[PDB]
């Protein structure tokens, strides 16, 4: 079952990617690389599936703005998504869109992904 | 496995209502814990389900992994693995 | 919106533009960001 995940937000920016083999690439300059155990990949997939983000559509969401943009690409098996939006620094910004409920699922999934990546990179490289 | 700039374990299948003390009480016996990241699901207030645990040495992390994989936290079986591996 | 059930409060399910439904999610007792 194929897998891929990449998240981008931002030339100031933050970017991280998980390849199928567990390779984690991080960039924010600060560029880190490390291979995570299969248990980490398993947990990542569980979080993604639980978020139901794969069933969302970004059409109603705000397009890349001037303050910045966000990109979320995910592939799980035959399913895949490629979202592009403007920055979403808080819930007040989410609740100001046409589809606030859908955008909040995106906001929270992104928050969960960042928390996991920050913990992995931060503790591994003592950043 | 792959050591960090300490040695890090990745714990999964952690009960949603577990707090940091659940981790500390289970893992403190096998060595000095440098860091515990029991990440919260900010949308629900529950623990997301995983934790990173860093011991000072490899012997400690190995001992913890061998004894705690399969242990129970709040009645739920946890899995304990190395967090990083070599390419 | 939080809808309290007999076991606590939860985030109610919502309908997506495509007609499908997002699942309801329980929230920890006494929690609010
Ligand atoms: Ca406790
Ligand atoms: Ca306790
Ligand atoms: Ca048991």
């Amino acid at each position: 079952e194929d897998f891929y995940l990449r998240y981008y937000v931002g030339h100031e920016f933050l970017e991280f990617e998980f390849r199928p083999d567990g390779k984690l690439r991080y960039a924010n300059m600060i560029r880190k690389e490390a291979f995570v155990h299969q248990s980490v990949m398993e947990e990542l997939k569980r979080i993604i599936i639980d978020s139901e983000i794969m069933q969302e559509d970004d059409l109603p969401w705000p397009p890349p703005d001037r303050v910045g943009r966000q990109e979320l690409e995910i592939v799980i098996g035959d399913e895949h998504i490629s979202f592009t939006t403007s920055k979403t620094g808080s819930l007040v910004d989410v609740n100001r869109s046409k589809d606030p409920e859908g955008l909040r699922c995106f906001y929270y999934l992104v928050q969960d992904l960042k928390c996991l990546v920050f913990s992995l990179i931060g503790l591994h490289f003592k950043i | 496995p792959q050591r960090s700039v300490g040695w890090i374990l990745f714990v999964t299948s952690i009960h949603e209502e577990a707090q940091e003390d659940e981790i500390q009480e289970k893992f403190c016996d096998y060595g000095e814990i440098k860091n515990i990241h029991l990440n919260l699901d900010r949308r629900t207030g529950f623990s997301k389900g995983y934790a990173l645990v860093e011991y000072e040495t490899h012997k400690q992390a190995l001992a913890a992994k061998e004894a705690l994989n399969g242990a129970e936290i709040m009645g739920q079986t946890i899995q304990v693995d190395w967090c990083f591996v070599k390419g | 919106t939080y809808l309290q059930s007999s076991e606590g409060k939860f985030i109610p399910a919502t309908k997506r533009p495509d007609g499908t439904w997002r699942k309801a999610r329980r929230v920890k007792d006494g929690y609010v960001p």
